């Protein structure tokens, strides 16, 4: 059917399924970078009338919808050939849905060599290396901030219940 | 800590769609922020369908589900003897903790046939009726089927009570670890029950695994499996364990419900059919082990509750096909009076004689039959329409004998007593008595022989297998005593 | 008649130990709950253990 | 937090709670809803959206409308003031005696206690109805289920029962009207006034009526028992009481529960019935008990679906029934007050080993005797007394006498019974029928035993006659 | 270690003053007494009554024959 | 290629093979699964992700986990080293006696043989059990199903047959234990050694045991049947053998099929069914035949689920049968052992043409006699007699004698019976009934026939019962 590669991200949030199209497509030929960045342009290029109810609006009529991307994405060279899925997803109504793909993707070459705290203490420092939680604890141990409430603050929480939890 | 936390992807209905936890073990019991457990049963690529163990409203989306990283075991050991636990093997008694800080997998399997050795065992319940018509071995699966205080439970207690004596004996082989798995059993019921055991303090060799009425469906679900592991321990330690599953009827219900809630569908009786797999798998682990396990056993006395007496009922039919006989308790007899109330006719241990004790066997051979004949005349006779003198005796006799299998609640017998009281009748010595006077006789006769002929009785037990001497001794003892009982 | 006498006293003192637990629990939790962040060093001791996690976890 | 109506599909309002996310069973009050339009959280659907249930009207709801999570389930006024007062489901005053003014509030849920918390031994609550105690021994904290004639002084009887125990023993009562007719409850009100178990003079009389009549949306009817339960638990524990919880009518409840099960898109298990039927019950029945404090001794009206009950719920219910009450129309027809079916007044806790062999035996002799008398009734129906043995004659007379002795006049109902009523302390009561068992009386008018109280009052009535 | 123990200290100290003030064990707390009276009452119900706190009263239950 | 666990949704392991997509059925090996873990490809779900069924111990598993496709189905030893041996599905001594080395290995899937290779004809084969032959005269190499519920001495009965037959029978026999109780196998086992039919002085016992106990994964239980079949196919075709294929219990095979059906994203058909029941059946039963190499005479325990036969499964089954033994709960309930539902313990191969008419006719007379008798029952049930003629009484009685005569004790299960049971060589049967029918017995006590085999003995038994 097509023997291919769907590398990190993966995960198939449907928009992970989408991502995976370009996770083999962009990824091959490595118009990864072109597109990875393309998306970045697009998202917010989009989401106003060139997204909103001057688009997404089903009451636009689908062909016309193509012909307002293909007038919106062959409106932009930010999809010089990865437009087509646009113009497909377009049809396939996945327009509001693009962030997840975009993310997933973009993440799928960023979250395709990163890491993020997920930890029983504060961070959202995030990282772009696979090896980690060693490096970061030197940026943690460095800078002091975040919501503090941001990750575990193992205080109100754990600990906080505990005497209560004994009684 | 990355994926040693996960976020509850979405939650409702104890099905925690779980974000993260993919690195998960299959069949991992996981841990909630609510401290609640779940099992990541279904690992879907997207989430983990987590059967959330417990009952809730106590969770919300994004709640952290942290791996526990562990596949279920249940705390195991002999230190649950002297313990009433909830399904997780935690107290509810609140007597502090168990000692069963060993744990042993609920995921453990049935013996190979080589690891198993067939039953030839004795094991008696002290219940005349039982021990007579369904004399018990060990390892065996035997359906107790009986209903909502038919003293349904009462009987079990007496059985257990009987085992006390072995547990007060040093004969492990006649000792039994009793495991009473309570499914759906309301707290009051349990409260009494436990209480009773305490009083009997047979509790000492006894686990009561208790998932009362309120209990979450998985818990109750799990509970048997928990039980399933625990007795096997004893069993590998050569010990003969008894698990009473009372009852899987509730489990199935829960399970189905659970399944249905999983959207996982069913068939018959609205149950999904691997409720069988559930039980089968549950039940195969009941065994009389080969020698390798200290020849242990986990003897399973499963219990099944007949809705409207019905058994043709898929789940009952199932259980029957698994069990090695069934003990029908028939309640009408209870209204009719009769303690116990039994369809004897249905009460069968196909195993039967393989599960025997020779002492009894000497009278019992004859008795099963005489009752068989009596029954045969229950069937032949015992309408409003059938007699001759021959049968009239069988009937008379029969009716008398009935009283002997009649049996009060909270009270089992020692075997020698059983043989005794029976003996009188076997050789027909109390047909002279009306049915009504039998029990009186029996009582009296028993305290008499206990008093004097403990000599004999002790002895009959001793040779474990009657002899003419005993017979003869009995015979005078009884006849004359009988004469004394009466006159 | 005697025992009833004694058991009333016991039961109060028993309950009083639990009520002191509940009121002490509320009060200690209401007392000590404030200047936690004023010790930033309670997130340093977190950072402490957290660098000894992110070190001492690998 | 605030939620927005995202979906109204009936009174199931699926709410996207925008801010935060309040746990399941958080009771929400919809903002802009002057109506106490409560939503109960049911699932956290994801996206901080819950499916919740309005149990109240959806009248003109413009979507997105703001709903303010009360952040927990219900607070309902709960307090001693619920005695003598009518609330609907939401605890509001349908008494319209102003709000039922309480201090304490409650989540309408309450728990299944722990093992330790109980009075772990269950001991007969006495009804003072001869017939009742004798044949169905009532347990403190138990569920007793009322199969029973319709308005056969049903209510009256019930009122009388309240009188007999909750007065006598200083009990408490709650009446939970689930899915009844407002009219009949209205009537009941007047009856309750009338009976003086509710006094209009006491908003603390003796009975709280909590009503979640058919006219409510399911949720309300669905909860109204729980709600009541919740009150009664206060009353139980806190108010230490032996609560009588008159429950009308678990069947309709059961029915109601399932209604949402479906409509909740849940699969209600077999025969249509809510899959959680067992657990809801389990927890409910387990909510009921005797603790170290009081008892919620529970009197449950049981509509019997299709006079059938194999249907799982009652079959199960039977498990939850411990003493079972069938009121007899036959007995009623016999003009008997009590109209009870005595040979149905049973308790599975009946046993000589359990409810003691005297109760049991005395009863067995009796129950038998009545039955025997009945066995003979069949005969007698044709044949008469004549050719019967005297012993039968005796049993007949006695049975009848006993019968008459089971007959007990009622208070408030000078109208049905013809009198004021009598209470019958168990010890005398039974002793009485037993006295008839000694046949002492068997030389007397037996319908002197008719409509009396202690055995003496039966002998006495004979005496004025002859 | 410390962080965890850092809570215990703060509690333990408060206990010391409290128990070392039994008459008003710093914070008897009017509410505590109000609960006491509630729970004292219920125990009285469970345990029966009496005229006096210590040695109460007595009466000789005399058998009776027909 | 290699697959990743993508989903374990039950023991259905959805494995995503990315660049592999070996054909359906291919046994895939989970890498790291020590539990010799065959996944059987069931679907190409797409995405080279397959629906597989895990057939071994599973837990520990993580999504992603590596699977190495064995690229073909299971190979299991097929051929003679299995006799004696108790094999599992994957063909593996669960006799536990070191390995099993029958060097011919198998994918356990096979076809329906040709029609020309099929039984186009078969013969009544005596069993020597009156009722059995009589009503269900049996054909060599066919499929006989034994419907009968739960533990009804079902096992006893089969055993008794086995005893009579598998013993007698020189050929191989295969026992394929589908969902069979571990215990029941245990007893049997111990017996088997004991019986010395299995003796391990012969791994060319007349019996191969394949046991696939109910504790097993359903998929596993489901497939153990095929396993036994594959071996037996070995024996039929290769060993030319008159195989007896003892199946206990074909119901469970099916049961497993239906059970899984939902999960397979298939619909669990009527009653929950496998919609693939038929095909399952078709393939299974049609795999069985009498080739002209050997015969696989197939004894299939068929549990009557929940006592419903109308139940699609049993409903299906009949087509694939050649002889049905439907055991009657009533007959059984009368304690009568034979416990038969004789009015559906049948063989199509009942016919004067085949079995000689005498047999046939007598049987028809009987079938009738019972039938008529059957008819009355509804009246009599509340309404006794005398509103019936006494010839009706005669038939009733005769039917009853006959009834008792079908009760024919059990030699095996003296444990159950105390009786020693009988084998009835056919004539005593044909004659037997002809006589009762002849009224030659119609003044004897009915218990005379009760638990007898040969009719003479019934007479003998009569005499003593006549005091």
């Amino acid at each position: 059917f097509a023997k291919l590669v769907r590398p990190p991200v993966q995960i198939y949030g449907i928009e992970g399924r989408y991502a995976t199209a370009l996770y083999s497509a962009a990824s091959k030929q490595n118009k990864l970078e072109q597109v990875e960045k393309e998306l970045l342009r697009v998202g917010q290029i989009l989401k106003e009338p060139k997204m909103a109810a001057s688009l997404l609006n089903p009451y636009v009529k689908r062909s016309v919808k193509v012909k307002s991307l293909s007038d919106m994405t062959a409106k932009e060279k930010f999809s010089p050939l990865t437009s087509n899925l646009i113009n497909l997803l377009a049809e396939n109504g996945r327009l509001t849905n693009t962030p997840a793909v975009i993310s997933a993707f973009s993440t799928m070459m960023s979250v395709h060599r990163g890491e993020v705290p997920c930890t029983v203490t504060t961070a959202s420092a995030l990282d772009e290396t696979t090896l980690t939680e060693l490096k970061t604890v030197l940026k943690s141990f460095l800078s002091k901030g975040q919501v503090l409430k941001l990750e575990v603050k193992i205080d109100p929480s754990i600990m906080g219940g505990m005497i209560v939890r004994i009684g | 800590d990355l994926e040693e936390t996960g976020r509850v992807l979405s939650i409702g209905d104890g099905i925690a769609r779980v974000h993260g936890l993919r690195n998960v073990q299959a069949e991992e019991m996981v841990e909630f922020s609510s401290g609640l457990k779940g099992m990541s049963l279904n690992l879907e690529p997207d989430n983990v369908g987590v059967v959330v163990f417990g009952n809730d409203k106590l969770i919300k989306e994004g709640d952290i589900v942290k791996r526990t990283g562990a596949i279920v075991d249940v705390p195991v050991g002999e230190e649950l003897l002297g313990r009433v636990v909830d399904a997780l093997g935690n107290a509810i008694d609140g007597k502090g903790p168990i000692g069963s800080k060993a744990r042993r997998r609920v995921g453990l399997k049935a013996p190979g046939i080589i690891p198993r050795i067939s039953v030839r065992e004795p094991m008696q319940t002290g219940i005349k009726a039982v021990d007579s018509l369904v004399p018990i071995g060990r390892g065996q699966r035997e359906l107790i089927i009986g209903d909502r205080q038919t003293g349904k439970t009462s009987i079990a207690i007496d059985t257990i009570i009987n085992q006390k004596r072995f547990n007060d004996g040093t004969d492990e082989k006649k000792k039994l670890y009793c495991i009473y798995v309570a499914i759906g059993q309301k707290r009051s019921t349990v409260a009494q029950l436990v209480k009773r055991l305490t009083d009997a303090d047979a509790m000492k060799y006894t686990i009561v695994v208790s998932a009362t009425a309120s209990d979450a469906a998985p818990l109750q679900y799990l509970a048997p499996y928990s039980g399933c592991s625990m007795g096997e321990y004893f069993r590998d330690n050569g010990k003969h364990a008894l698990i009473i599953y009372d009852d899987l009827s509730k489990q199935a219900v829960a399970y189905r419900q659970m399944s249905l809630l999983l959207r996982r569908p069913p068939g018959r009786e609205a149950y999904p059919g691997d409720v069988f797999y559930l039980h089968s798998r549950l039940l195969e682990r009941a065994a009389k082990m080969n020698d390798a396990f200290g020849g242990g056993s986990l003897t399973a006395l499963p219990v099944i509750e007949t809705q409207a007496g019905d058994v043709s009922a898929y789940i009952p039919t199932n259980v029957i096909s698994i069990t090695d006989g069934q003990i029908f308790l028939e309640t009408e007899l209870f209204y009719k009076g009769i303690r116990p109330a039994i369809n004897v006719g249905l009460s069968v241990s196909r195993v039967g004689s393989a599960a025997q004790t020779r002492a009894m066997k000497q009278v019992a051979g004859t008795m099963k039959l005489e009752l068989a004949q009596y029954r045969e005349v229950a069937a032949f006779a015992q309408f409003g329409s059938d007699l001759d003198a021959a049968t009239q005796q069988l009937l008379s006799r029969g009716v008398r004998l009935t009283e002997l299998l009649k049996q009060g609640q909270y009270s089992p017998m020692a075997i020698e007593e059983q043989v005794a009281v029976i003996y009188a009748g076997v050789r027909g010595y109390l047909d002279k008595l009306e049915p009504s006077k039998i029990t009186k006789f029996e009582n009296a006769f028993l305290s008499h022989v206990i008093s004097q002929h403990q000599a004999l009785l002790g002895k009959i037990r001793t040779d474990g297998k009657i002899s003419e001497e005993s017979d003869a001794k009995l015979k005078e003892i009884v006849t004359n005593f009988l004469a004394g009982f009466e006159a | 008649e005697v025992k009833n006498r004694l058991d009333y006293h016991i039961s109060v003192q028993n309950m009083m130990r639990q009520k002191e637990q509940e009121h002490m629990i509320n009060w200690v939790e209401k007392r000590v709950v404030q200047s936690i962040s004023a010790q930033q060093e309670k997130e340093t001791i977190a950072k402490c253990i957290a660098d000894l996690k992110l070190l001492s976890k690998k | 937090t605030t939620g927005r109506i995202v979906a109204v599909i009936g009174a199931v309002v699926d709410v996207q709670f925008d801010e935060g996310l309040p746990p399941i069973l958080n009771a929400l009050e919809v903002q802009g809803r002057e109506t106490r339009l409560v939503l109960e959280v049911a699932q956290h659907l994801g996206e901080s959206t819950v499916r919740t249930i309005a149990m109240d009207g959806t009248e003109g709801l413009v979507r997105g409308q703001k709903v303010l999570d009360s952040g927990a389930p219900i607070r309902i006024p709960v307090g001693p003031e619920t005695l003598g007062r009518i609330m609907n489901v939401i605890g509001e005053p349908i008494d319209e005696r102003g709000p039922i003014k309480t201090k304490q509030f409650a989540a309408i849920h309450a728990e299944a206690p722990e093992f330790v918390e109980m009075s772990v031994e269950q001991e007969i609550l006495v009804t003072g109805i001869k017939v009742v105690d004798l044949l169905a021994p009532y347990a403190k904290g138990g569920k007793i289920g009322l199969f029973g004639g319709a308005g056969v002084g049903k209510t009256v009887l019930i009122m009388e029962l309240i009188n007999n125990v909750a007065k006598a023993h200083g009990g408490y009562s709650v009446f939970a009207g689930v899915g009844e007719r407002t009219r009949e409850g209205n009537d009941l009100y007047h009856e309750m006034i009338e009976s003086g178990v509710i006094n209009l003079k006491d908003a603390t009389s003796k009975v709280a009526l909590v009503y979640g009549q058919m006219n409510e949306p399911p949720g309300a009817r669905a909860r109204v028992a729980l709600t009541g339960l919740t009150v009664a638990e206060y009353f139980r524990d806190q108010e230490g009481q032996d609560v009588l919880l008159f429950i009308d009518n678990i069947f309709r409840f059961t029915q109601a529960g399932s209604e949402v099960s479906a409509l909740l898109g849940r699969i209600p298990s077999a025969v249509g019935y809510q899959p959680t039927l067992a657990t809801d019950m389990g927890t409910m029945q387990e909510r009921i008990t005797t603790t170290k404090k009081g008892s919620i001794t529970s009197v449950q009206a049981i509509y019997v679906p299709a006079d059938d009950l194999t249907d799982p719920a009652p079959a199960t219910t039977f498990a939850h029934l411990d003493a079972t009450t069938v009121l007899s129309r036959a007995i009623a027809e016999l003009g008997i007050y009590p109209a009870v079916d005595p040979l149905d007044s049973t308790s599975r806790i009946m046993d000589p080993n359990i409810v003691g062999s005297e109760h049991y035996d005395v009863a067995r002799g009796v129950q038998k005797i009545l039955q025997d008398y009945k066995s003979l009734q069949d005969i007698i129906a044709i044949l008469g007394m004549d050719e019967l043995s005297e012993e039968d004659k005796l049993t007949v007379s006695r049975a009848r006498k006993i019968q008459r002795f089971l007959s007990q006049p009622f208070q408030v109902a000078e109208v049905f019974t013809g009198h004021l009523g009598k209470l019958v302390p168990l010890k005398e009561t039974i002793k009485g029928f037993q006295q008839i068992l000694a046949g002492e009386y068997d030389h007397l008018p037996e319908q002197a035993f008719y409509m009396v109280g202690p055995i003496e009052e039966a002998v006495a009535k004979a005496d004025k006659l002859a | 270690l410390d962080p965890v123990q850092k809570l215990f200290v703060d509690k333990i100290r408060e206990y010391r003053t409290k128990r070392q003030t039994s008459g008003g064990p710093v914070d008897a707390g009017p509410e505590y007494q109000q609960d006491l009276d509630r729970e004292l009452f219920k125990l009285k119900q469970m345990y029966g009554k009496a005229d006096m706190n210590t040695f109460p009263n007595f009466t000789f239950e005399d058998p009776k024959f027909e």
